[PDB]
């Protein structure tokens, strides 16, 4: 079993902020996370695979990159529309976690 | 025999199975496929310019048919394996180092050395496997005013890594690399060499580079010990009408038994028996009456056990067959009986 | 690089043919061919000096810098014949050609 | 340069029927019933259907645990297939492209294009780091209709594959008939291969089908000339079975046993004494005397 | 026992292209490469270009880098060259030789020359 | 349109038992591997089950041994049976295909809406 982490638990920003989340594993996983984007009500949903590479349809105002333990994701301009909790998960190996969760 | 098989010094009348009649293999016939590609050796060994020690060269072999001959037939130095041996071994790869230095640093060339060579240009691990090759070049890489093409380096800071490459010029806390200088006017010592590492990699993989196999003549229609690329077996080769689709190499019987093989220089298909065999009885009246034996050979042709028969139940050797019409004595098999009768 | 062969035209005589380079050519890098009449060239001299298979040894050659010769002990009625130079140090180059006569 | 082509539809869904048996091995039998294990296409499977006519079919699939292949055109449109895993510069990937005159299989690091293609040129990637694997040979590929097998077993690439042409009939789906594939290339890569994606090649109409196999037990029926003509799939349903089990495509009339019922379990029930101290292994262990 | 055989004479018009075979065989045919070098008629030999018999690597000369192009053939192992837009001055003898000057799976220089030679096919342009 | 379905939430007692299902549309469902995912109010996202395309291996998480997962290729339904639930097992049962480049192979990610399961 792969712990995850996340910091901060939770951040203050505003609109035209530079926002940066961090996730760490306690064990290394390459480049095998993926960032997911959960809006209160609504299933979560997938902004980075791979660690860094963006899924179709995503603003190129998210990015992220990272190898082993240590991983970041940035919003280079948090906009109105950015509110919500922040995930990173495991996939290298079985069972998949997710972080505790980053609160923007 | 019969006595012997029955523990008796009598025998009485019958008909007895006391051995077993097996040709035996005259030969060894060995097929293997023929090279179509050959390890680029020449083109490592025969070149015309050789790198510095400080920056020597790594060529990779591989895809190929390792012939070694040559190499023998022109400093030879094996470690983990015979350069006898490596006509008949498999690699996963094969690595070609080449470099000039001078006859004195030749000895820095092997693992468990230290030196200004074996530390700061060229270093082998300890549990290094492969061959060591090495001759003087000073008829080609010599000059008269000063051959300064060639260098090796002389200060580092730490030693090097097993095969570890260091061709940076940043300047020591001295200018780290210095010419060779080779002449035709130095002693042996100091003249150059050419030298080729030879890297044997084994790894647990399909194999890329193997050396060539022996072969012999095909043999037809005799009892042969015979190899077809790996394929053992004993028997008699023939050929075969049975139609082998393009990339098959073998056939097998409802038995799973291997009936048939591709030669595979020939790629023609031949099929497969065991040698001639068959139970020997012994027919014989009461050791009361007589002492005279007759032998049959079950279901072997009287053309193959070397008054003979031939029956169907084998071949009978020793009885007289006549046109005459008796009762049964000792059955034999397919309306055929014998006995023992009047001289 | 140029290769400049000498005499244009030159039995049981000693033959000597030279070839000067306009630039330096290294020994591992020149060779001797032989033309007969009729016949596609063959090779002589390879590396400056070693003879190639099938050459007798009444041929020999030598050389350094930007000047290489090639010597016949002894002329043979069958070596009169069109001799040429070449180099592949740089690229690939043949001489102009020297006839025996 | 990569160029960035659409729409998404929903895929529609064909019957396999009798398709996707390969010789298993490079072993002449004949005049027998030779009974295997293998990853096979399942008899009467469903099959993904896929469409290029102005709508283009390419979707990254799954490869899963091995691949059936299948396509029906003219044009020769499909010439080649990605492998691989995340497929950009982070790791191997295997590219088997088929041209005129060749066909050029190489495994590289490459960086590829959001939506791949040739153009008769390479817009499959936009550049490629150092290689691991190059292999060239002979060019792999009424209608055409071409079938392929990709099993990926041990580091071993195996591709099997059969060519015919086909009549052509309305309803555009997959024939009936039996027709086992030969071994075509093994390739000795050691790549971990999850994902696939088709090659088109621009400049008509085409189609091509994809299953899955799974690790079933056959029965082959090879006749006089070690062809394959005729299979069984063992666990397809209860006659199968009957006739596996009597090594005969061929039942008489009566009563068989083939197999046992057995029910399974569905929970798991642990009970121990409820005890809370510890042994004390410490104190016996780490004793100063 | 090496042989190289090339193909007869041949006669063609002024902008036409001649095909020239020359097939090999004594050898492992991938362990050496081929060369071609003509001879006009009162004239000393020039070097065309090279090819690897392994991996089809080619080093043409300047004189013919846009107009003569190699290629090889393993199964059949035969050598070919195609020299385009012939002119009354490429009339010549062009021979095959094999190549031990160049490696065919390196692409480094080698200690040799062109040791077998084919008999030559004249090309005439009129 | 691609769609996830959950159905057979409700309310049960500790020590009881639920089924779940998920009906799926619009993509290659037996092509795939299919994951659980479940949420209780104030946490965050908790993985539960894992099974291949072919119904196949199974992987569990904190339920192995008290849940089982299933599915029916011929009915596109993925099932999750859940034993001896606790009042920790509350939570919101979520069935999704997670974009997985190692294991599953899926190039798309796709969530279901989810179902509510409590026990008490
Ligand atoms: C090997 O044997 C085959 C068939 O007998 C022959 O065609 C081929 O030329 C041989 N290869 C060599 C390098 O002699
Ligand atoms: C180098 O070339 C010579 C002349 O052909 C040959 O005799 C020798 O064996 C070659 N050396 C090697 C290692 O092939
Ligand atoms: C052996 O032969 C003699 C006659 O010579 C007879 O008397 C005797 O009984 C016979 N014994 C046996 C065992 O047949
Ligand atoms: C025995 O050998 C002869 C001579 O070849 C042959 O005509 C005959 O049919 C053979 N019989 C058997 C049983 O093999
Ligand atoms: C039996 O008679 C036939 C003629 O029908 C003859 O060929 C054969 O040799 C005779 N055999 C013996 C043992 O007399
Ligand atoms: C295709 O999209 C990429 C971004 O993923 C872009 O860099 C590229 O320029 C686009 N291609 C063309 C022809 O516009
Ligand atoms: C999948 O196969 C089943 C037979 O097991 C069939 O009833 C069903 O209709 C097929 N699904 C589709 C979409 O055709
Ligand atoms: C096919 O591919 C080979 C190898 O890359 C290449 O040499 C050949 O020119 C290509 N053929 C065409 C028509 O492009
Ligand atoms: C060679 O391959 C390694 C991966 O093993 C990669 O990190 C490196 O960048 C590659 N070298 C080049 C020049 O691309
Ligand atoms: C391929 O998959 C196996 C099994 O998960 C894994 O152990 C191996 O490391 C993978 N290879 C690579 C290069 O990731
Ligand atoms: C076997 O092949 C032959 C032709 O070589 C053909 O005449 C015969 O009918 C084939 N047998 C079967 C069962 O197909
Ligand atoms: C613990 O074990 C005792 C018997 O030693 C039993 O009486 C008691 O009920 C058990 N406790 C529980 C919670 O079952
Ligand atoms: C002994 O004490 C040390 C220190 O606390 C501990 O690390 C070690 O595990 C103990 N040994 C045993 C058998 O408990």
């Amino acid at each position: 079993v792969i712990w995850m982490t996340q910091s901060p638990s939770s951040l203050s920003a505003s609109v035209g902020d530079r926002v940066t989340i961090t996730c760490q594993a306690s064990q290394d996983i390459r480049f095998y996370l993926n960032w997911y984007q959960q809006k209160p009500g609504k299933a979560p949903k997938l902004l980075i695979s791979d660690a860094s590479n963006m899924e179709t349809g995503v603003p190129s105002r998210f990015s992220g990159s990272g190898s082993g333990t240590d991983f970041t994701f940035t919003i280079s301009s948090l906009q109105p529309e950015d509110i919500a909790t922040y995930y990173c998960q495991q996939y290298d190996n079985l069972p998949f976690t997710f972080g505790p969760g980053t609160k923007v | 025999e019969t006595k012997c098989t029955l523990k008796s010094f009598t025998v009485e009348k019958g008909i007895y199975q006391t051995s077993n009649f097996r040709v035996q293999p005259t030969e060894s016939i060995v097929r293997f496929p023929n090279i179509t590609n050959l390890c680029p050796f020449d083109e490592v060994f025969n070149a015309t310019r050789f790198a510095s020690v400080y920056a020597w060269n790594r060529k990779r072999i591989s895809n190929c048919v390792a012939d070694y001959s040559v190499l023998y037939n022109l400093t030879f130095k094996c470690y983990g394996v015979s350069p006898t041996k490596l006509n008949d071994l498999c690699f996963t790869n094969v690595y070609a180092d080449s470099f000039v230095i001078r006859g004195d640093e030749v000895r820095q060339i092997a693992p468990g050395q230290t030196g200004n060579i074996a530390d700061y240009n060229y270093k082998l691990p300890d549990d290094f496997t492969g061959c060591v090759i090495a001759w003087n070049s000073n008829k080609l890489d010599s000059k008269v005013s000063g051959n300064y093409n060639y260098l090796y380096r002389l200060f580092r800071k730490s030693n090097l890594k097993p095969f570890e490459r260091d061709i940076s010029t940043e300047i020591y806390q001295y200018f780290p690399l210095r010419s060779y200088s080779f002449r035709p006017t130095y002693g042996v010592g100091h003249q150059p060499y050419r030298v080729v590492v030879l890297s044997f990699e084994l790894l647990h993989a399909p194999a890329t580079v193997c050396g060539p196999k022996k072969s012999t003549n095909l043999v037809k229609n005799k009892c042969v010990n015979f190899n077809f690329n790996g394929l053992k077996g004993t028997g008699v080769l023939t050929e075969s009408n049975k139609k082998f689709l393009p990339f098959q190499q073998f056939g097998r019987d409802i038995a799973d038994t291997t009936d048939a093989v591709r030669d595979p220089q020939t790629l023609e298909i031949l099929d497969i028996t065991p040698c001639s065999f068959g139970g020997v009885s012994v027919i014989t009246p009461g050791t009361n009456t007589s002492n005279q034996v007759a032998v049959l050979y079950q279901g072997v042709n009287c053309t193959e056990v070397p008054n003979v028969f031939q029956t169907r139940a084998g071949c009978l050797i020793g009885a007289e067959y006549v046109n005459n019409s008796y009762e049964c004595d000792i059955p034999i098999g397919a309306g055929i009986c014998a006995s023992y009768q009047t001289s | 690089i140029v290769l400049t062969q000498s005499p244009g035209t030159l039995p049981g005589e000693r033959a000597t043919l030279s070839c000067r380079a306009s630039q330096t050519v290294s020994s591992t890098s020149l060779a001797w061919y032989q033309q007969k009449p009729g016949q596609a060239p063959r090779l002589l001299i390879y590396g400056a000096s070693s003879r190639a298979t099938g050459i007798p040894d009444r041929f020999s050659g030598s050389g350094s810098g930007t000047d290489f010769t090639l010597t016949i002990s002894r002329l043979e009625p069958e070596d009169f014949a069109v001799y040429y130079c070449q180099q592949h140090d740089t690229s690939l180059t043949f001489g102009g050609g020297t006839k025996v006569e | 340069q990569c160029v960035n082509l659409r729409t998404q539809l929903p895929p529609a869904y064909t019957n396999s029927f009798t398709r996707g048996v390969y010789y298993p091995d490079k072993v002449f039998r004949s005049s027998v019933l030779h009974s295997t294990q293998d990853l096979f296409l399942p008899f009467f499977s469903n099959v993904t259907w896929f469409h290029v006519i102005k709508r283009f079919d390419n979707p990254v699939l799954p490869f899963n645990d091995g691949v059936y292949f299948a396509s029906i055109e003219k044009s020769n449109i499909i010439r080649g297939w990605i492998f691989g895993t995340t497929l950009d510069s982070k790791t191997q990937s295997l590219l088997i492209v088929n041209n005129a005159t060749n066909v050029v299989i190489k495994v590289c690091e490459f960086q590829f294009c959001n939506d791949p293609f040739l153009d008769h040129e390479f817009r499959v990637y936009s550049s490629a780091n150092n290689c691991t694997f190059e292999y060239v040979s002979q060019p792999f590929l009424f209608k055409n209709l071409r079938e392929f097998v990709f099993k990926n077993i041990d580091g071993y690439f195996k591709i099997y594959s059969k060519h015919t042409p086909i009549i052509v009939r309305e309803p555009e789906d997959l024939p009936q008939g039996f027709s086992a594939l030969e071994p075509l290339v093994d390739l000795p890569i050691g790549i971990n291969i999850t994902r696939f994606q088709t090659l088109l090649a621009l400049h008509g109409a085409a189609a091509y089908y994809v299953g899955y196999l799974q690790p079933r037990t056959f029965l082959l029926k090879y006749n006089e000339n070690g062809t394959i003509t005729d299979a069984v799939d063992c666990a397809l349903d209860p006659l199968s079975e009957t006739k596996c089990t009597l090594k005969s495509f061929t039942v008489e009339k009566g009563i068989y046993q083939t197999s046992n019922f057995r029910v399974q379990p569905t929970e798991s029930i642990v009970r121990f004494p409820n005890i809370t101290n510890l042994c004390p292994f410490d104190e016996v262990f780490n004793a100063t005397r | 026992q090496v042989q190289l055989v090339q193909s007869g004479a041949e006669v063609k018009k002024p902008g036409a292209s001649v095909k020239v075979s020359c097939k090999a065989s004594g050898y492992p045919f991938t362990s050496y490469g081929i060369s071609w070098v003509r001879q006009a008629p009162g004239q000393g030999l020039e070097w065309m270009g090279w090819i690897s018999t392994y991996n089809g690597n080619t080093n043409y000369a300047q004189k013919f880098q846009g107009r003569v192009t190699m290629t090889t053939d393993t199964s059949t192992t035969t050598g070919y060259m195609e020299l385009r837009r012939l002119r009354s001055d490429d009339t010549a003898v062009y021979y095959c030789a094999r190549d031990y000057t160049r490696g065919a799976w390196f692409g480094e220089s080698l200690i040799g020359g062109f040791d077998n030679w084919g008999q030559g096919t004249l090309v005439t342009v009129s | 349109e691609v769609q996830l379905v959950e159905s057979g939430g409700g309310v049960v007692q500790p020590g009881g038992s639920l089924r779940l299902s998920c009906a799926a549309s619009g993509f290659t469902f037996n092509s795939y591997g299919m994951h659980w995912v479940r949420q209780a109010p104030g946490k965050g996202l908790e993985w539960v089950a894992f099974i291949r395309y072919d119904g196949g291996n199974k992987y569990y998480a904190s339920v192995k041994g008290r849940f089982t997962i299933s599915r029916d290729n011929s009915k596109n339904t993925l099932y999750l049976q859940m034993k001896s639930l606790r009042a920790e097992d509350t939570a919101v049962y979520y069935c999704a295909n997670l974009k997985d480049s190692r294991y599953s192979g899926s190039y798309y990610d796709y969530w279901g809406q989810g179902t509510l399961v409590t026990v008490s």
